[PDB]
């Protein structure tokens, strides 16, 4: 068999600068006919992998000429002349000399200018309340870098239980991250308190971004 | 040209599954049909291939017994049967032929009950842009597909990965448009949960009527 090894680790690449992704094969990918059977694929979240390069030197149809690959027969690199926002995702090397095998993939992350999150608070829907539930949602949208902290306050008092946080994958257009914070309570528990607040702490400011509503209002 | 794969398969541990890959605008007749496995946040593993002319199969040694590849030229369908399912079999399975990839089937290995999602509109609280949301709560198994205005509304969308708690998933999505656009123009959350055959179109209504 042929094992394809890629480090899943790589440093975030500044937008518009060059990037290199390494791959090694346990046996040569060079065939006696002079062809190197090396493939590169890009996989975006929720999508199947997309072919970038076939047999090391060839671009798949419609693929930008910013992607090239070369190597020794056992050690290769995929070079991105200049990284663009749409390039984010997981890059895989693969070979078809001996059956088909893939590397473990390398996720490309982009470094861009720091951006404060746009914060929006949402009280429970009438439909959820009618069922006896009460989820309070806060979206912390289009920020950079990825690290962010959310703090919930019920009548001025911090609340940690029943909070669920979900981060999006890096945006393919502006290279930012977004996060959704959901505080789930019962309709009864929700109706026992008035003020609901979500505070976002990000490196763009020492002061948190505060979004609040009063259940009575 | 498309290779059709069901979005989800929920099978109890120890049982067997037969995953289907149906050619739509493509005839499974000459090209090898490849199957690949993708575990959560990991690589891609080639399981094997089937020659649809003679039914000859080649497997990766680790899939020799676990996997069985078949093809039905009359039904235009390739199949991947997996035996005695374990938690390690839970993954996304892709079928590939002539360079065409199927959308993948999310295989869940669990004895938990299929549950349709509750779909909640998130209208803003009572500047130049406005953020709307959709909360998709209490479903099982994965996945859910969410679109806004049947996919016509694609810019300014954030769909947050689902989180599992007490046998049920919850996901959300935000959409940001110009303040002048909504509520003047309709904004609808379209949620599909293939495992339960649920399709819900939820319109975002302003919390307070436009008249006050």
């Amino acid at each position: 068999d042929i094992v394809m090894t890629q480090s899943a680790f790589s440093n975030p690449v500044t937008l518009g600068t060059s990037a290199s992704i390494s791959c090694r094969s346990s046996k040569s990918l060079l065939h006696r006919n002079g062809i190197t059977y090396l493939y590169w694929y890009l996989q975006k979240p929720g999508q199947p992998p997309q072919l970038l390069i076939y047999q090391m030197s060839n671009l798949a149809s419609g693929v930008p000429d910013r992607f090239t690959s070369s190597g020794s027969g056992t050690d290769f690199t995929l070079k991105i002349s200049r990284v663009e926002a749409e390039d984010v995702g997981v890059y895989y090397c693969a070979q078809n000399l001996e059956l088909w095998t893939f590397g473990g993939g390398t996720k490309l992350e982009i470094k861009r200018a720091d951006a404060a999150p746009t914060v929006s608070i949402f009280p429970p829907s009438s439909e959820q309340l009618t069922s006896g539930g009460a989820s309070v949602v806060c979206f912390l949208n289009n920020f950079y870098p990825k690290d962010i902290n959310v703090k919930w306050k019920i009548d001025g008092s911090e609340r940690q239980n029943g909070v669920l946080n979900s981060w999006t994958d890096q945006d393919s257009k502006d290279s930012t991250y977004s996060m959704s914070s959901t505080l789930t309570l019962t309709k009864d528990e929700y109706e026992r308190h008035n003020s609901y607040t979500c505070e976002a702490t990000h490196k763009t400011s020492t002061s948190p971004i505060v979004k609040s509503f009063n259940r009575n209002e | 040209v498309q290779l059709q794969q069901s979005g989800a398969e929920l099978v109890e541990p120890g049982a067997s599954v037969k995953l289907s890959c149906t050619g739509s605008g493509f005839n499974i007749k000459v090209y090898y049909v490849h199957w690949l496995k993708q575990l959560t946040e990991q690589g891609l593993e080639w399981i094997g291939r089937i020659d649809p002319e003679n039914g000859e199969t080649i497997y990766t040694p680790k899939f020799q017994d676990k996997a069985t590849l078949t093809v039905d030229t009359s039904s235009n369908t390739a199949y991947l049967q997996l035996s005695s399912l374990t938690s390690e079999d839970a993954a996304v399975y892709y079928c590939v032929s002539s360079g065409y990839w199927g959308q993948g089937t999310t295989l869940t290995v669990s004895s938990a009950k299929t549950t349709a999602p509750s779909v909640y509109p998130l209208a803003p609280v009572c500047g130049s842009s406005v953020t709307l949301g959709c909360l998709v709560k209490g479903y099982f198994p994965e996945p859910v597909t969410l679109t806004w205005n049947s996919g016509s509304l694609s810019s300014g969308v954030h769909t947050f990965p689902a989180v599992l708690q007490s046998d049920l998933y919850t996901l959300s999505s935000s959409v940001t448009v110009t303040s002048s656009t909504w509520p003047s123009q309709s904004i609808t959350c379209n949620v599909a949960h293939p495992a339960s055959s649920t399709k819900v179109d939820k319109k975002i209504e302003p919390r307070g009527p436009t008249i006050k």
